[PDB]
């Protein structure tokens, strides 16, 4: 039974090693995609 | 209380040479029943397998008592000593006056014995008459699978026919399902099963019905319930609150893992403890969710307290088949009634012929069409105790005045009735005043006689009785009624005192206190007036909401009074017997009938039905509307509830309006809900009438009968009640509170 | 003293993943696009109405070149639809009535199914082609990678991937721990997500068979699933009636589209062609379409009578079709 | 009552190994290398009316020219296929005929009925009456001038000798229905088939139950003889014909098709013994192959169910009997 | 009662030493007989018109 919880201490761990990409440039580029197709839009 | 059982000398067959005395035409046809124990079916005269409604059978009558053929080019050809010991006629019918006959004749010996004890048995099963509505549908697959044509195949003309709303649907529901769809083919039976045929029925009708019950419940995204969410639907939404929870225990995890193991289709889910959303679709119209539960279905009531507190079920010149004056009296209709559920009929015995001297039966001054004394009684003694062992009590209209017709009709009730005529009087309650009644207990199997000791219409007009047929009126006793405080201080509970319907208005509503306080003692049967010429009848609520007895009715007419006569008499084990509640008949505490308030010493309730759709209620694209009665006391009575009528969409209609309220019943052990569902236009379809002490709360089917309550095969409504607790010119008081009671 | 001692290290880095958003909590939507106005009233009609199914429409998918779109039915019945002329151009049975999904290629010439028997069954443009089975739970959602590879959703806690000329699981994936109700693919089908039943949305990259990223934010179940056009991005619906906005460079969850008067929940998302718009589904029968940027309604699509059960717009954001329970796939536009 | 049920089945599992040791080759295996017959078609090339209810039974006569009806009018025919003349009319005193019969001098002629009783005819009046069976009789045929063997319903059959009219021996051993039997062309062993699924082969000569044959899983309704005397075709309830072998004690085809669903009512066989010809209850008669088990033809002429057959000695042409008081010769 | 059951297995004692021959040669013996009589069958092939007696 350890052996499902040993497989999620490998599945964390990999989740320490990940680079931080913050919501500065990460949401203003959600923002600049609508913008960039923002007349090619035929639900508008 | 057994399920339908089919023994094996039913499954396999027998050979019998069917015959009919109209065409005299006899073919030899091996008759069967199918396993599930439903129809009658036997390969035809020109290879087309007939059926009959195993329902709709009312008597299977064998022997000396079966019908013999009178033309002796039949005669001669059965060959008619002992043989008429292997006749068989099946009576059918919806209605007691339109019966029709199978002549059958077994070609074995003693097997015709065997099969119409075994027809009756299969016949008058309250589990296949009260039955789930996933049996109401097996009902209706084993209809189309017997009914082949001459290759042994199911006509697609017969499949148009039974869904027959819209066949553009039925053209398009069978052709998606993989079956052969036009309208001149056929569709083999071991390619029609059981599990094709409901994938037939989910394709053919939309149920938004069922799913708006899917989304109170919790399921929201995935395809199955938990046990857990089953298991506080039922104890939160289903369960009738006004019963003690520690006799009917609630549902536990344990219990209701059982009812995913009976119903669930798809192995993932059974392991598991979830039932998807057929399993579901399935439950709400199994055998555990039906509107009545069996404690009031078979018989289960208090029969130890005496005769003077019991609703009996009575008939009023039950002899008629039509109208009062020009009609045509018969001898099947005691056969009919005293089957149905009767217990007290009506005899006018008149004086008979100069040329030979024995009584007969007719309508005084009407020249009705007459039948004769020596076989109704042998109509009557045969048939008494066939559905219900509770005693008959025989109601002469004693007309003649020769002597020896009176000792001779004294005669053949001590000859054709046996040792079933109660000659003698108990040895545990003599005939001295101050004594109770019999018991039906003590009283069961025999036989009484009403007769005098030693607007009308014709009762008014009778005959001094003589020494012999005196001598068997022991109990029940007709005498000539004075006042109520002469009957109280006189205190002979053996007594009665006929009241027409009129007459009965009179001291209904002069003096109803002291009616019921002469109502707990002694016997006052209620016949209708001789100006309902077309033998219509008058409510029968009127007077069992003053605790009579006897309340008689015309049989023959079933309008909406005699639809409430066998309908409140199916309960009680179809017994014809039913307990007054307890007010009505106890010494001690009395109470006024009209109250406008609750009484203290009877609890109230409060109901709600909600009337939400409905399948397959008609053969022809029509508008549907429903109508929700509730009788009782004449606080009680509501008789203006109607729906809104549907637009003929499809095999169901759906209502989506607000439920009907009946918010303080102030006896509900007497009222009785009714439910009937019209066609657009005033064309019944059906009924059902239910007890409110009774009916559980939640989502049911309600399975409708016709108009003499028998079973319809597809037909059925989905409603929701919920029942529970009540938490709070003397002439024209009172007329005006019946006027919504006698309509 | 070893069942315990992992878990105070099972939760020990968990920890240090919400204290990474917290150094990373900067700003949200509502305060980077308050000078952005937003787009209005929104009204749509019925276009065309594809009358033609039998009972209950469970799933739809367009086609590629934003013309066909397939439908399948809780009667058995996959109709491939023609949505410019209205025409049913075939009509394929089944052997597995209960259906809860359908598919379409980016090719254009398969087609898929599945359902409660745990079967997914491509056919071919009409005959069964082939058969995929080897689930134990029941098959919810299936899509395409190309015509040799498919991946499903299944109903005993395991996506898998398949491959077409073999039929058998070649990469499974595992990870969570309720039913998995939707899935669905990034645009350049480097890496695809899903969304369980006991509310978490993984991502599984398909050349791997093994998860990288794990969201969390839901307290019911999830019932669909749907990117953002540029692959960074996505939305689920939910139970508790309000869908989400995950980014994916970023971790964390970055608006709710909660809002009151709102009990039902969501059973279908899909974004529009630019991605200002987040459409849904709901069990009030409307399908409300939603401005992405500002977490606000903005049109309602009433046109049904029972609930809605699959939801989508072109691979143009031309048209967008709905198809509920009473049998009727509109068309809006 | 222990013992006596095991031992019992242990041997009928000793058939059914010694069955399965002789089952080398089914007869499918073995006459692929020969052609079929391809298709044959018979034509109505007489008609026969003057019935007036339905028709029971019939059987050529050794010389193949006349034949026998029984109506249900109890109206027994003596035909001429020849001239189409009715050469006698006999009418009966029971009108519920169920079978009828004829012998090979051609003097006597048979019929019973649901009277339990088998009334012998001369060629006109009864000259013996033959009673002793306690249920309805279902058929009956002649070995000779004296001897003829009936089948009751009460779940035997007989050997009777019309001299006397007494039976010599009762062939017992039945636990249903008795409904149909056929003598041997060499009139030395019967077959019987019951409402049991039960065929078998009895001897005229000890009175014993000599073999045991089952298979079919509803009634039995008619077996005919193959003309070598080896084998025997029967006919079920359950739209099959089927062919055993006296030796080699097991089915040997199975005539069964698809939309074939309704039973069967009267077989018999052809002079060679090539064709089966089947009336079927659908109102049509299909003809196998004996050995190939694929139909070559069907007559499909009558109106109402087919419920006896009858094919000549001579082998010139068949007749069936149908319920809408017609026969029809098929030639 | 028990004489039924005795004379079943009696009736079944003589079905134990019963003989055989093999299927391969039961099919012989049937596929000697048609082969050998399909030249006169008049059901296999017509008649003549003249010698056929019902036309
Ligand atoms: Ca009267």
């Amino acid at each position: 039974s350890i052996a499902q919880a040993r497989k999620l201490v490998e599945q964390l761990k990999m989740e320490a090693n990940i680079d931080r990409i913050k919501v500065s440039k990460a949401a203003a580029d959600l923002m600049a995609y609508c913008e960039a197709h923002a007349k090619e839009d035929p639900l508008l | 209380l057994e399920p339908p059982t089919v023994v094996e000398t039913l499954r396999r067959g027998s050979k019998f040479i069917k015959w009919d005395e109209e065409t005299s035409s006899r073919n030899l046809v091996t008759l069967r029943v199918d396993p599930n124990g439903f129809f009658l079916y036997w390969t035809g005269p020109n290879m087309e397998v007939d059926t009959l409604d195993i329902s709709s059978i009312r008597d299977t009558r064998t022997g000396r008592y079966a019908r013999l053929p009178k033309d002796p080019k039949i005669r001669e050809v059965l060959g008619f000593a002992r043989l008429e010991e292997k006749l068989m006629t099946v009576v059918s019918g919806p209605d007691p006056v339109n019966t029709v006959f199978l002549n059958f004749m077994a070609v074995q010996d003693d097997t015709a014995k065997v099969w119409s004890e075994e027809l009756f048995k299969l016949a008058m099963n309250i589990l296949a008459q009260n039955a789930s509505r996933n049996t109401f549908l097996r009902k209706a697959y084993t209809k189309l699978k017997l009914q082949v044509n001459q290759d042994g195949r199911i006509p697609v003309k017969n499949i148009l026919k039974m869904f027959s709303a819209d066949k553009k649907r039925v053209e398009t529901a069978l052709e998606s399902c993989g079956l052969k769809f036009n309208r001149s083919e056929s569709i083999r039976p071991d390619e029609f099963s059981l599990e094709i045929f409901e994938r037939f029925l989910n394709k053919l009708c939309l149920r938004p019905d069922i799913d708006k019950i899917l989304l109170e419940i919790g399921a929201k995204g995935k395809p199955y319930l938990t046990l857990e969410q089953l298991m506080d639907f039922i104890n939160q939404k289903q369960r009738d609150p006004r019963l003690n929870e520690v006799l009917y225990p609630p549902l536990r995890p344990s219990q209701a893992r059982l009812l995913i193991e009976k119903y669930e289709p798809n192995q993932q889910f059974l392991e598991r403890d979830q039932m998807s959303m057929e399993g579901f679709s399935r439950y709400l119209g199994g055998e555990e969710n039906g509107i009545l539960p069996l404690e009031a279905l078979d018989l289960s009531t208090d029969m130890t307290q005496p005769l003077s507190a019991y609703f009996i079920n009575s008939s009023h010149n039950t002899y008629l088949t039509a109208g009062q004056l020009a009609g045509t009296s018969s001898v099947e209709m005691y056969r009919q009634a005293l089957l149905w559920g009767c217990r007290c009929v009506e005899l006018d015995v008149w004086k008979g012929r100069p040329p030979e001297e024995e009584p007969f039966i007719t309508h005084g001054f009407t020249m009705t069409t007459e039948v004769p004394l020596r076989d109704v009684l042998e109509a009557i003694a045969e048939t008494a105790f066939k559905t219900s062992p509770y005693p008959v009590i025989l109601s002469f209209e004693n007309h003649v005045d020769s002597a020896k017709q009176q000792a001779k009709m004294a005669e053949y009730c001590r000859s054709i009735f046996g040792d079933a005529l109660l000659i003698e009087p108990l040895d545990k309650y003599p005939l001295a005043p101050g004594v109770p009644l019999p018991s039906p207990q003590d009283l069961m199997g025999r036989i009484l006689v009403k007769n005098k000791k030693r607007d009308e219409g014709t009762a008014s007009s009778e005959v001094n009785a003589t020494e012999e047929m005196s001598t068997l009126v022991n109990y029940i006793e007709p005498v000539k009624f004075k006042s109520f405080e002469a009957a109280r201080k006189r205190n002979k509970c053996f007594e009665m005192s006929s009241f027409v319907e009129t007459k009965a208005m009179e001291q209904l509503t002069k003096s109803p206190m002291e009616f019921v306080e002469y109502n707990k003692q002694q016997l006052s049967r209620i016949y209708p007036k001789g100006t309902r010429v077309d033998s219509s009848n008058y409510m029968p609520q009127l007077f069992w909401n003053v605790g009579c007895q006897l309340v008689a009715l015309n049989f023959q007419t079933l309008d909406v009074a005699m639809q409430l006569n066998a309908g409140v008499f199916e309960y009680n084990g179809r017994s014809g017997y039913l307990l007054k509640p307890e007010f009505m008949r106890r010494p001690d505490k009395s109470f006024d009938p009209f109250t406008e308030v609750i009484v203290d010493g009877i609890v109230a309730n409060a109901l709600r039905v909600k009337v939400i759709s409905g399948q397959f209620l008609s053969d022809r694209k029509v508008g549907i509307y429903v109508e929700v009665d509730m009788f009782g006391l004449p606080v009680d009575t509501r008789r203006k509830y109607r729906t809104r009528t549907s637009q003929g969409n499809s095999f169901n209609p759906v209502w989506d309006e607000e439920p009907f309220d009946f918010p303080k019943v102030v006896l509900p052990t007497l009222a009785s809900l009714r439910i009937a569902a019209f066609e657009e236009g005033g064309k019944f379809v059906g009924h059902r009438i239910l007890p409110v002490s009774a009916i559980r709360s939640g989502y049911h089917y309600v399975c409708l009968r016709n108009e003499a309550n028998q079973p319809l095969c597809l037909p059925a409504l989905l409603i929701y009640t919920e029942a529970s607790d009540y938490i709070p010119s003397l002439m024209d008081q009172r007329a005006r509170q019946l006027a919504a009671l006698i309509g | 003293s070893e069942l315990d001692q992992l878990r105070q290290e099972a939760e020990q880095l968990k920890n240090q993943i919400r204290d990474a958003r917290k150094a990373c909590a900067d700003a949200t939507l509502s305060q980077i696009t308050n000078n952005i106005d937003p787009v209005g009233r929104i009204q749509m009609r019925t276009r065309r109405t594809l009358r033609g199914h039998l009972a209950k429409i469970y799933a739809m998918h367009w086609g590629t070149d934003s013309r066909l779109l397939v439908s399948a039915s809780q009667d058995g019945k996959l109709i491939i639809w023609d949505s410019y002329t209205t025409n049913k151009v075939h009509a394929i049975p089944l052997r597995s009535s209960w259906v809860m999904t359908c598919a379409y290629a980016p090719s254009g010439n398969y087609v898929a199914c599945g359902g409660l028997d745990n079967i997914c069954s491509i056919y071919n443009l009409v005959r069964v082609s082939r058969e995929l089975a080897g689930h134990t739970g029941y098959l919810s959602c299936c899509r395409f990678l190309d015509d040799n590879q498919i991946v499903t959703s299944s109903g005993d806690t395991t996506c898998a991937l398949w491959d077409i000329e073999t039929g058998q699981q070649t990469t499974t994936f595992t990870g969570h721990t309720g039913d998995v109700m939707s899935l669905s693919l990034a645009p350049d089908t480097r890496l695809f997500v899903s969304g369980a039943c006991d509310a978490s949305a993984k991502l599984w990259d398909v050349r791997e068979g093994m998860c990288r990223q794990t969201f969390t934010g839901h307290e019911s179940d999830i019932n669909a699933i749907c990117f953002f056009p540029n692959g960074n991005a996505f939305a689920t619906g939910s139970d508790d009636a309000t869908c989400r906005l995950f980014d994916l460079r970023a971790d964390q969850e970055l608006m709710t589209y909660s809002h009151d008067n709102i009990i039902c929940g969501i059973t279908s998302v899909s974004f529009s062609k630019s991605g200002r718009l987040l459409l849904a589904g709901y069990d009030d029968f409307n399908c409300n379409v939603w401005d992405a940027l500002k977490a606000d309604r903005a049109g309602v699509l009433a046109g049904h009578d029972n609930r809605v059960s699959c939801l989508g717009v072109t691979d143009d954001g031309m048209a967008v079709a709905t198809g509920s329970w009473d049998s009727f796939l509109k068309i809006w536009n």
